[PDB]
DNA sequence: TACAGATTTTATGTTTAGATCTTTTATGCTTGCTT
DNA sequence: AGCAAGCATAAAAGATCTAAACATAAAATCTGTA
């Protein structure tokens, strides 16, 4: 043997093959009909994605309580119709209805901030696709969905695109060059329409931008029946990494999907809920169980102005549909919790989910922790603080050495030492309240303070060797520390 | 610096034990360690340092006191050769106290030169 | 006697918190939020409902505590309906976090009834097709610490899967992400935000003594009849923890003030009740607390007092001499021929002023000034210690910095103890207390 | 306690919390324990001492010095951990997991969970200790690594019957206080005082000096009969104090390096024994004066040309004296960084300051002196990587101290101190 | 005609050579001034 | 002629990074020929 530089004893490589589509048979007349065989188009695997689910099933349940907030948490999920994207889900649908019924080839860019219902309308016009081809109103097609942030590399577009259209599994060089030789040279009477997603665009061009090019590219082909319908965030990303030229070479539909408004998003709501709003249960006074229709007929209630605030106050903040969606099951959490807690129902007149928990569960997420935070936090870390505060203005510099920290912490109690607590704090402060311990120049758990501070994300200290010119800055804002030092009676005073 | 010159010696150690000799290892300190067990004879490395001027002296003390790590192993004898076209007080400028006295237990010195003496 | 050796023992398991979970001491002061723990799991492994926490505390704030006592408890009744799989974003990378995840699931689901072959690509695609899709579904646990490390400013692709496997798998998932940031939410990018649930937990903090009190009273109370010497350890933790002059008060009172940590506390009190060697001593050392004492002064021996008082004659000598040199330069720099030349200044005065101190010369002052460069007394005038990745440290490690090239006469230092905390340590009977105040 | 305490001679405290820290039983041992100290404090000593006063704990040593990087730390840790598992338990069949195999700290937790889950056959839980001996020493060391070692033991199986317990011996304080609020179990080792060092000197080499060979010789060259046992003792003890005494302020409380003494001084200070002076130890002291006199440590400066010579003294007046050359002369300052300066100066001063023949032109010899001295690092720029030494932009300075200018300008007796003696001596 | 054995393809790992950048001190220029 | 103070700014040292050169390796694929 020869002997090695450097060894790699974990590699793990996958069993694909090489030689792309273009070579597997002997002409461009002599393909055959790829629609009709049994490999292509999905007609080979039915069951691969099912061989998995039997691994996480289990056949023991007690039986679980089912509250009568229950169904309103299990309701107002993600997954759990589409009242707002009317304007939008049609524009959609027509472009691709226009292309498929056609047997031609065209590109939807669709593009907005998040939580917006890109993907979800998406998803129902190719539903709706779907089930119009079941009809034979138009040429069946096969769906393929490719996110950008569920693979590891960029490139496993095309492995996975060229796997989801052939049953081939090619490395991603290979794999591009049979999606260019399928799309630009198969003719379209061996050919299936394709209508791919590629949700988070912005992940697959970051690097090298060449995904953008390859799939806005392959619907300018005529032989070509791809659709892509793109989803981004940013309502330029073509215009940026493709250029003008390239952009207004390809000819998109570009649609933008603005953030809800207050009423759209409440709308959304109570569609969520409008079989279980104002709605009566079953509810079994010994263990907490709620049907819907020592048993107990009850109302259950949400109020509509919750519905109001909540909306309001998403929309105004940032106009996701998903966040008014969890305050609003965090609220019923909240309810849920304190009805558990005054019945003690545990798990295995009318309810109603007051204004007060959704007044809470948005004030979760408003209010900031760091006032909170420093003002339980130990008095030496409080003074370390409050000497950084100090010297902030005296110097009005952001960034102060920590040997000036040090003196000024010195300073602070030699000069204010006819304070009684400085009295009795100082000799446990420099000596650990032992006499056989000699003066220390730092205060007791300076060390500790000071990396529990750096580690909060409070402080920011700059890495150098000499610890007595490290510059410490308040990675918040002042006013903060300011009120936070300000509700300490001891260094109010001082 | 220090890792590149023991992995560049623990390599060119195993490539030439294993030529004489006619698996894997690590390359470090651990190699001079169980040589005594892969090969199943002693070891008497000699290093030759070809510029000790143009050498950093940092990382050359750094890895002197790494090499004597390795004298704790009953089968290695390890000598080292300095090639200095210089007098040695710039290396006694530029080398801690610590290895100017772990150097001083046995050293010889040699006035290598083609113009020496004429 | 046996009695006071397993009543020792009792104790340091105690304060270990390796005793059985049937007995496991929860502290009151953070019995609240661990009901929060105890709810979301229980709704996540019992009533099978997603969900993505993030509870933020500070080191050693029971967060790993908690959360693995919930884990224990409800590990001895639902067994079967749940596997946990733990991820460190230390030891974890974006690439290896895959692997984790596969190996973990892997290893979970062969015990409770591969994921884990092929490349990257084929592990992470299983994993997303496992999860990311009478009978029930197993419950998918996620202990994820250090979730800071993994929501990084470049890319957030698994954070994202996580939180999207929460919300539209038909698995029920618990995702529990550990962190000291207070500030987690911003670091996280805003398809993440938007994937997050924003459930944040804030670890409940030390705001009275009586809660190091009763957390103290708490540790070193045994509740289970095992040694004859119980009742009678109760007693004496008792009458000393009521009293508030007496000495482990004080000493829950300064920690209370300096750190305000309970691992601190039982830090100092595991060597106090495994070093005593009958119970009567036992009994002294808790109602004198002397060992609290030597442990303190111990933990501050290598600090800069410590190793101050720690310097011969001539280092001390060249130590005050470098510190005038720095006081007088503008910068707070100086080096190795500004230092001898103010140290044989201040020996010739001394030797005037008169039995004579010697005067060393520069080759057996070199020795000094390494060695008080080796404790840092000294360090390089712009040096940076130890960088933060390793990335970073490879390369520095590449760069071959310009201090080394210079000789070493030439360098220039800089110090880390200025003269006024010399003067302030060095006792007023020192030869060189008068050159302390320049 | 089952836990037996070596008797260290000035490390009691230290050993008691060995012994309250590393017990055999796993529930009341921390996962992670710290030894902090500088070098010569006794910490390896100590954790030698007490895991050879008790041989049911067992100990995995481990060297990081020499373990440069990381991954030859992990792969020595999988390779040491399953070799170790299997010298205690022979008899329990194990497959062998390649130590290579280990290229992440998650390839280590993976092979250590793979080695331990075979070992679940014995009764009992056991705990093995990962000794660290200097993980401060890691040439290749960051700030995240000690990080990733603390939370280790977190992501292994707590219900294993094969425990692993860190022991980390580091160095410096610094390093240590990065990881204060980990609150980790650490035991201080203070350097020793003056006395202790002495003491620990001589009951560690007064036996091994009283048999040295040179003695042996020595006391039968002699001629002198006296008591084997005790007075040569008595001579390697006064050695090491008068030693001790003499070198304190030079070496500090440092072992090493006043062992590094004894072993230099030890063969001259038995030279000078003989008859008279053995018995009376004032007579032999000051037999040997000049030994306890200078430290001795250290074991025509240059063989330059007199172009080289005269390049090297032309760049030194030019980096250390300001450009007023223009006034007076061709017809401290050096305390601090020599400044910088063109070649066509450094050519102008050499010119200036060549003997006569009538001037010394600049030949192709002139210019290969200059770009040896340049390559002997006696003369450097402001070179980064690449460097071109024709650019305009290159400015050089000078490398050497004053003593080597001075002795090189003695050499061809040129007075550089009379030059640089208008600014200061 | 299937073959092992040699080669290529795809996929990361290790190390050195070269780049741009911020950060901080040196530096020529300008202003004011006396020999 | 000779020089102190103020200013802008070219520059040194180094953090942070890229990428070519140097290196290894499993799967597929070319290549002989018995
Ligand atoms: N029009 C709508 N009607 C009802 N529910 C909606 C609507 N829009 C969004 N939602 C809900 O909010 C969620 C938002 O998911 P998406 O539609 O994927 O948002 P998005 O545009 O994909 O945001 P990204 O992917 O982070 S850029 C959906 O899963 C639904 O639960
Ligand atoms: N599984 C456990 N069982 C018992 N005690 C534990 C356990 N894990 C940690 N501890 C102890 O609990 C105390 C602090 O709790 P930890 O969970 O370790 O701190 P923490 O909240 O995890 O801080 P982090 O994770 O480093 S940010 C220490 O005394 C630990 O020894
Ligand atoms: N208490 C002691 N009693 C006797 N000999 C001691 C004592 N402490 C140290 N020594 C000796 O002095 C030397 C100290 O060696 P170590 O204990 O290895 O030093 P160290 O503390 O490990 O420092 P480093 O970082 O390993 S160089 C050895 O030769 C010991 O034999
Ligand atoms: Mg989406
Ligand atoms: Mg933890
Ligand atoms: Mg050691």
């Amino acid at each position: 043997p020869v002997i090695r530089k450097f060894t790699k004893k974990n590699v793990a490589r996958a069993k694909k093959k090489y030689t792309p589509f273009s070579k597997r048979f002997k002409s461009i007349a002599a393909i055959p009909d790829l629609t009709s065989l049994p490999e292509f188009y999905g007609n080979s695997s039915e069951l691969m994605a099912s061989r998995f689910e039997n691994k996480l099933k289990t056949t023991q349940k007690h039986q679980i309580v089912e509250t009568i907030f229950s169904k309103v948490k299990k309701q107002l999920n993600s997954s759990y119709y589409l009242p707002a994207r009317e304007n939008e889900f049609a524009s959609i649908y027509l472009s691709a209805y226009s292309a498929i019924e056609s047997d031609s080839a065209t590109t939807i860019y669709v593009a907005g901030t998040p939580g917006v219902g890109k993907t979800l309308t998406v998803r129902e016009v190719v539903k709706e696709l779907l089930s119009s081809s079941a009809q034979r109103e138009i040429p069946d097609f096969l769906y393929v969905e490719i996110n950008g942030l569920k693979m590891v590399k960029p490139t496993d577009c095309y492995e996975t695109l060229w796997n989801k259209v052939s049953g081939e599994r090619l490395t991603w060089a290979a794999s591009m060059e049979s999606l260019e030789f399928y799309f630009k040279r198969v003719p379209k009477n061996k050919k299936k329409t394709i209508v791919v997603l590629l949700d988070e665009l912005d992940a697959m061009v970051t690097k090298s931008q060449d995904i953008m090019y390859n799939f806005f590219n392959w619907t300018t082909y005529e032989n070509a029946k791809l659709i892509v319908i793109a989803v981004a965030n940013t309502m330029d990303l073509p215009e940026r990494q493709l250029g003008n030229k390239i952009t207004s070479r390809i000819g998109f539909t570009r649609i933008m999907f603005t953030g809800y408004t207050h009423e759209e998003l409440k709308n959304i709501i109570d569609l969520r809920l409008k079989g279980l709003n104002d709605s009566f249960f079953y509810v079994d006074t010994k263990t907490g169980n709620a049907i819907l229709i020592d048993v107990r007929k009850v109302r259950l209630r949400m109020s509509a102005d919750a519905i109001e605030i909540a909306s309001r106050k998403v929309a105004s903040v940032s106009g996701d549909a998903r966040r008014a969606l969890k305050v609003c099951k965090r609220a019923a959490e909240i309810a849920e919790k304190h009805y558990m807690a005054k019945h003690g129902y545990g798990y295995d007149g009318v309810q109603t989910v007051h204004i007060t928990h959704v007044m809470k569960a948005l004030n979760e997420t408003l209010n900031s922790h760091v006032i909170t935070f420093m003002t339980r936090l130990s008095f030496t870390a409080k003074l370390f603080i409050y000497a950084l505060l100090n010297l902030m203005k005296k110097n009005g510099s952001q960034e102060q050495e920590l040997g000036d920290i040090v003196d000024e912490i010195k300073l602070l109690i030699e000069v204010n030492g006819s304070n009684k607590f400085v009295m009795e704090i100082a000799k446990t402060l420099f000596q650990q309240g032992s006499d056989n311990i000699s003066e220390q120049l730092r205060i007791i758990s300076w060390d500790f303070v000071l990396n529990q501070l750096l580690d909060a994300g409070i402080l920011f200290k700059q890495t150098m060797k000499n610890d007595r010119i490290c510059c410490v800055k308040l990675n918040i804002s002042v006013e903060e520390a300011k009120r936070a030092m300000n509700e300490d009676e001891t260094l109010r005073n001082l | 610096n220090v890792r590149m010159m023991l992995r560049r010696s623990m390599y060119k150690l195993y490539s030439a034990a294993d030529a004489e000799e006619h698996n894997d290892v690590s390359y470090d300190l651990s190699l001079v360690e169980n040589f005594k067990r892969l090969f199943g004879k002693d070891l008497a490395m000699v290093f030759n340092f070809k510029d000790v001027d143009s050498i950093n002296f940092n990382t050359l003390d750094n890895f002197i006191i790494l090499l004597k790590s390795a004298f704790k192993y009953d089968h290695v004898k390890i000598s080292l050769i300095f090639n200095i076209n210089t007098n040695l007080s710039n290396i006694e400028k530029n080398l801690r106290q610590s290895t100017i006295r772990l150097l001083k237990r046995n050293y010889h010195k040699l006035d290598v030169s083609s113009n020496k003496g004429f | 006697d046996p009695g006071f050796g397993s009543l020792q023992r009792r104790l340091l398991q105690q304060l270990y918190g390796t005793l059985p979970t049937d007995e496991k001491i929860i502290f009151t002061y953070l019995q609240d939020c661990q009901q929060e723990i105890d709810r979301i799991i229980k709704q996540s492994i019992i009533q099978k409902e997603s969900h993505s926490v993030i509870l933020v505390g500070p080191r050693q704030s029971y967060k790993t505590y908690l959360l693995d006592y919930e884990l224990s408890l409800l590990q001895q009744s639902y067994k079967e309906q749940f596997i946990t799989i733990r991820l460190n974003g230390f030891i974890h990378s974006e690439q290896t976090a895959i692997n984790g995840i596969a190996t973990q699931l892997e290893q979970q689901l062969q015990k409770i009834h591969t994921i884990s072959s092929g490349s990257l690509t084929e592990v992470f695609e299983k994993i997303l097709l496992l999860l990311d899709s009478s009978i029930t579904k197993i419950t998918v646990v996620f202990i994820f610490d250090e979730i800071d490390t993994f929501a990084g400013p470049v890319r957030q692709t698994l954070l994202y899967n996580l939180f999207d496997m929460v919300e539209h798998s038909r698995v029920p998932v618990c995702i529990f992400g550990c962190t000291t940031k207070l500030n987690i939410l911003e670091y996280l990018e805003k398809r993440v935000k938007s994937r997050f649930s924003q459930r944040v937990i804030y670890m409940p903090q030390i705001q009275n003594l009586d809660d190091m009190v009763d957390a103290v009273r708490n540790l070193l109370t045994v509740r289970s009849e095992i040694s004859p010497w119980v009742s009678q350890w109760n007693e004496t933790l008792e009458k000393e923890l009521s009293d508030p002059r007496s000495n482990l008060n004080r000493h829950i009172r300064m920690n209370f003030e300096t750190f305000r940590s309970l691992p601190t506390l039982k830090n100092s009190i595991i060597p106090l009740v495994a070093t005593s060697k009958n119970f009567g001593s036992l009994c002294t050392a808790i109602k004198s607390c002397s060992f609290l004492d030597i442990y303190n002064k111990n933990q501050l021996s290598n600090n800069l007092t410590g190793r101050l008082q720690s310097l011969s004659d001539l280092e001390l000598a060249i130590l005050i001499s470098a510190a005038r040199v720095a006081l007088r330069a503008k910068d707070g720099s100086f080096n190795f021929n500004l230092a001898y030349a103010e140290y044989e200044k201040m020996i010739k005065a001394i030797n005037s002023r008169i039995n004579t101190i010697k005067l060393w010369l520069k080759k057996d002052v070199k020795n000094v000034w390494e060695n008080l460069v080796q404790l840092d007394f000294f360090t390089e005038k712009s040096a940076v210690g130890l960088r933060d990745n390793a990335t970073a440290a490879f390369y520095a490690s590449n760069y071959q910095f310009q201090g080394t090239m210079i000789p070493f006469d030439l360098r220039s230092y800089q110090m880390q103890i200025i003269l006024q905390e010399l003067r302030r340590i060095i006792p007023k009977s020192n030869m060189y207390y008068s050159w302390t105040q320049l | 306690m089952n836990v037996t305490t070596p008797e260290v001679a000035f490390r009691e405290y230290q050993t008691n919390c060995l012994a309250s820290y590393i017990s055999a039983d796993p529930d009341i041992t921390p996962s992670n324990l710290i030894l902090q100290g500088y070098s010569g404090t006794g910490k390896t000593y100590t954790l030698k001492k007490y895991f050879n006063a008790n041989p049911n704990l067992h100990a995995v040593w481990l060297e990081p010095v020499e373990l440069v990087s990381w991954k030859p730390l992990l792969q020595a840790i999988a390779r040491t951990v399953q070799y170790k598992l299997k010298t205690l338990y022979p008899n329990i069949p194990t497959t062998d997991y390649d130590p290579l195999q280990v290229e992440e700290p998650f390839l280590l937790v993976k092979t250590l969970h793979n080695i331990f889950v075979q070992y679940e056959s014995l009764q009992e839980k056991t705990c093995l200790f990962l000794i660290l001996d200097g993980f401060d020493s890691l040439q290749d060391l960051d700030a995240a690594l000690f990080n990733k070692y603390i939370k280790l033991n977190e992501l292994l199986p707590k219900d294993s019957k094969i425990n692993i317990k860190f022991i980390y011996t580091m160095l410096e304080t610094s390093f240590l206080q990065r990881y204060s609020t980990h609150c980790i179990p650490t035991v201080m080792f203070p350097r020793y005082n003056v006395d202790e060092v002495s003491t620990i000197l001589v009951m560690s080499r007064c036996g091994e000096l009283m048999e040295d060979s040179c003695l042996r010789k020595r006391i039968i060259e002699e001629q002198i009969t006296d008591c084997t046992d005790d007075q040569f003792q008595n001579v390697a003890a006064n050695f090491i104090h008068l030693i001790v005494q003499a070198f304190h302020s030079y070496t500090g409380n440092d072992i090493f390096a006043l062992n590094d003494l004894i072993d230099f001084k030890w063969p001259k200070y038995v030279s000078r024994i003989t008859k008279e002076n053995i018995f009376e130890p004032l007579a032999l002291y000051k037999s040997a004066i000049k030994l306890f006199l200078s430290t001795d440590d250290n074991l025509q400066t240059y063989d330059l040309s007199i172009i080289s010579k005269y390049l090297l003294i032309a760049s030194y007046i030019c980096s250390y004296l300001e450009p007023r050359y223009d006034a007076s002369i061709f017809s401290n300052p050096r305390y601090l960084q020599p400044s910088l300066f063109a070649i066509e100066r450094l050519l102008a001063i050499f010119q200036a300051i060549f003997p006569i023949q009538s001037l010394m032109k600049a030949n192709i010899e002139v210019f290969q002196n200059l770009s040896e001295l340049h390559t002997l690092k006696l003369i450097a720029t402001t070179m980064n990587k690449n460097i071109d030494y024709l650019s305009p932009k290159v400015r050089w300075k000078v490398n050497v101290p004053w003593e080597i200018i001075k002795e090189i300008s003695e050499s061809v007796h040129f007075n550089i101190s009379d030059y640089f003696s208008d600014i200061h001596e």
